[PDB]
DNA sequence: ATCTCCAAATATCCCTTGCGGATCGTAGAAAAAGTGTGTCAAACTGCGCTATCAAAGGGAAACTTCAACTGAATTCAGTTGAAGTTTCCCTTTGATAGCGCAGTTTGACACACTTTTTCTACGATCCGCAAGGGATATTTGGAGAT
DNA sequence: ATCTCCAAATATCCCTTGCGGATCGTAGAAAAAGTGTGTCAAACTGCGCTATCAAAGGGAAACTTCAACTGAATTCAGTTGAAGTTTCCCTTTGATAGCGCAGTTTGACACACTTTTTCTACGATCCGCAAGGGATATTTGGAGAT
């Protein structure tokens, strides 16, 4: 203890979750994870830095999902933003009820 | 945790902690970081669906590098949303020019 | 026996767009890097993965530009690329003047 | 050095590209091309690592210098 | 009746042209098209005038740059004369698709 | 009144001028329509973006900013419309 | 010496400078010194291009800088030109430039 | 409402450099664009520099090596120089 | 060579417009002044990992031999795009009447955030074991010669 | 067309190691709480965007003529690819030497925030007046023709 060795962080498990719930016999190698670490990061980047635009376009000093939403239609392509936005409305409407 | 609250495998906490480090508002909605994870699981639940059908084409349980590059490029809108992007051992997609090959 | 010109050749590709091994020698391309990186500032270390990182873009820009030099040399119905051609490219992209 | 990027290994590299002939002059011009991109995307990385203050030079200090020259990197630390 | 050889005139056509900065295409016809394409996204939206003209300018310059690769691609090919196939080598090269 | 066609309004005469400015003395027949083709696809993916900002300010007006911040987003920055 | 600018014999705003980083979201702080820095590399480049554009305005026979002027002094300029290589001014037109297979023989 | 905009320290600077040379409105408006786009570019970077490096702060080092990799050689050590140079005399008051 | 002659350039009168220099009342922001408050430069410190040393082989790089076939040059003609003419379509210009709607304004308050205690998901670390590496064999898909 | 030879794909089986499931401590997400301001709605509005037109005529469209460009066809010097000999150095294995990256702790002070005072800079309205772009006639550079 005492001098711990810091501490890195990354999405290696949500994304292993991921690939179960789509391919339940499919595993991932240490490279391969950290490709999908990086796009991960890299997405969410592109997307806060369009709402982050959005917000100061239009005098706004907050992002809600409404910039989230609209980023996302600028970033993504044709059938994935659609989808996108469809996952996306939805878990803010599902997360909503739950109280 | 919010996640569950949304059905998510995404943690919405993290995301939510994220977009207030990375200095992108004065403020941050609630529904926010929830949309936003979400957008994120669904894009990597869409690329490990291709990536592990190229593991499977290649016969192997595992995917790698080179699998995540082929279902990227042989898909056009992972392709476009990647279209700057290098993935490391990823190789390229087989392809020989018409006149370059024999009658 | 003796396999016509070409055949080879287009063995060749067939071999390596079907791989993602690195295709320059390691210590080289390091060398080349440090001599380099040398120019602009001395006395520098490089952490093994960054040259590794400078190899794989190094490696993929190169692939991909032979493919739109290619592609020029074609669309001069030539099958063999030319500096005329990676010059094409290049200046298309952008990356020149 | 710059001929430690030997002519086999860029017939190598033009043969993933999917090049099937290749001008005897091609492998001057790529070591040409080479260093060029070697130059910029090292001088944006060196950069980064001297105002961090450090002698060594990172994958992220790469990553970054690969992210401002437009040719992002998925590997190394995205 | 006085005729210049074909290629005289285009040639001094092309150094009015790149002597001069106004819009080449048609005003009315452009901000048409404009409206119809934005209306296949949404309808009833309205356009301040200079919002078209913002249009105009960066389609007119993205297009006249476009000729001047798609030139180089036809003189690479031993020609002088522009083919969509020129075109098409130019917005591959530059990565533009669709 | 219903709008249809006007990518024809872009003429042959006005490809024509936009070649010469970029140089072009040589211009092969089939080269209109490959130009419209192409104009219409760029038009389409900055005006997709420009209405997009409209939208999302909640106004029905596209301003010459959404077309400004649209052609941004494209890498295709201009100068002289705001911003 | 009242304003910031005054003290860093500079003619760009530094208190606008200031102001405008802080109100972007760049970091939770900003230094004393950054935007008089900023104001001064601001200052720089318009004087850069204005001297440039000034001088291809002189070349037309003109007083006035109009477009044009800055886009022939930013293109016959590498510098400037690589800097704005992914801008396009309006009304700035092109270079004047015809290959030479084009001319006649 | 008001409209900012860089335009009078444009003609300020325009003076110094052509004192007889006047500018059109449009071709304000793209220098008005020029400065806009740079500070952009420049505060940006800066931005990422300081997060890379886990800073709160963007101070006239970020924006000095913010200015080293934006512009090309040569630009880049003028715009160094006079803000080095800015900064120096700026300290030495109050 | 030497002349005819078409369109860009040059030159004169007219006038309206946009620009540099003023002069003015002022909303709003920069500066000056007080003082909380946390970011960060220093400073000694531990160990991850980058550089470096030394000997050997094996396979990659380099050099050599030979000629297949590709790139460049020459000749030629149906094709097709440029130049010029004629007609008249519908853009451009100019004043307009009407309202859709962008943008300022003002009080209610839902909502984001700060501070703190508690509860817990996820990071650092582990090791068996099976997917993948890797070596030798049998099969399969094609190229090249008869 | 069909037959002999090469190399890639495929089957087989034993070794290597990184996947991936466990364990344990904890940094961070969550919960209940007390606080205020950015956001949303409702009411007011005039800039300006849409629809429209009326006369002018600039520019698009369509057709005839034919100059000369594209590109099919043929040719052959030689640059390249394939395969074999020769020369070289990249890759790999067992670790010390110690550089310098990163963890810890900390308090001066640089920067945030607030309130009052000083003043810059923008919107509205006037001016000397050369810059300037159009209506209209003449000179000029040189492409094309006698
Ligand atoms: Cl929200
Ligand atoms: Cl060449
Ligand atoms: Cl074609
Ligand atoms: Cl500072
Ligand atoms: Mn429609
Ligand atoms: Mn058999
Ligand atoms: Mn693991
Ligand atoms: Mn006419
Ligand atoms: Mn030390
Ligand atoms: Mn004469």
């Amino acid at each position: 203890k005492k001098r711990r060795k810091t501490r890195k962080e990354s999405y290696a498990i949500y994304v292993y979750k991921v690939l179960k719930q789509v391919h339940p016999d499919t595993g991932i190698s240490s490279k391969a994870m950290s490709i999908m670490n990086s796009f991960v990061n890299d997405v969410f980047e592109r997307i806060a830095g369009e709402a982050s635009r959005l917000a100061h376009y239009n005098k706004r000093s907050t992002i809600t999902s409404r910039e989230i939403q609209t980023a996302v239609r600028l970033l993504l392509p044709g059938e994935l933003a659609k989808h996108a936005v469809s996952e996306g409305t939805k878990a803010v409407t599902k997360y909503t009820s739950a109280k | 945790t919010r996640s569950s609250r949304a059905g998510l495998q995404f943690p919405v906490g993290r995301v939510h902690r994220l977009l207030r480090k990375g200095n992108y508002a004065e403020r941050v909605g609630a529904g926010a970081p929830v949309y936003l994870a979400a957008v994120l699981e669904y894009l990597t639940a869409e690329i490990l669906e291709l990536a592990g059908n190229a593991a499977r084409d290649n016969k192997k349980t595992r995917i790698i590098p080179r699998h995540l590059q082929l279902a990227v490029r042989n898909d056009e809108e992972l392709n476009k949303l990647l279209g700057r992007v290098t993935i490391a051992q990823g190789g390229v997609l087989p392809n020989i020019q018409s006149v370059l090959l024999p009658k | 026996h003796r396999y016509r010109p070409g055949t080879v050749a287009l063995r060749e590709i067939r071999r390596y767009q079907k791989s993602t091994e690195l295709l320059i020698r390691k210590l080289p391309f390091q060398r080349l890097v440090r001599e380099i990186a040398q120019d602009f500032k001395t006395d520098l270390r490089f952490q093994s993965s960054a040259v590794m990182a400078l190899q794989e873009a190094s490696e993929a820009y190169l692939v991909a530009l032979f493919e739109d030099t290619n592609l020029c040399a074609i669309h001069a119905k030539r099958v063999t690329i030319m500096p005329k051609d990676i010059q094409l490219a290049r200046r298309i992209r952008g990356e020149r003047a | 050095n710059i001929q430690g990027i030997t002519k086999p290994a860029i017939r190598r590299l033009a043969r993933r590209g999917g090049v099937k002939r290749i001008s005897g002059l091609i492998y001057e011009e790529t070591r040409g091309v080479l260093k060029v991109f070697l130059e910029n995307v090292i001088r944006d990385a060196v950069t980064y690592t001297e105002h961090a203050k450090r002698k060594t030079v990172t994958a992220m200090d790469v990553v970054y210098a690969l992210k401002r020259q437009g040719r992002t990197l998925y590997g190394f630390g995205g």
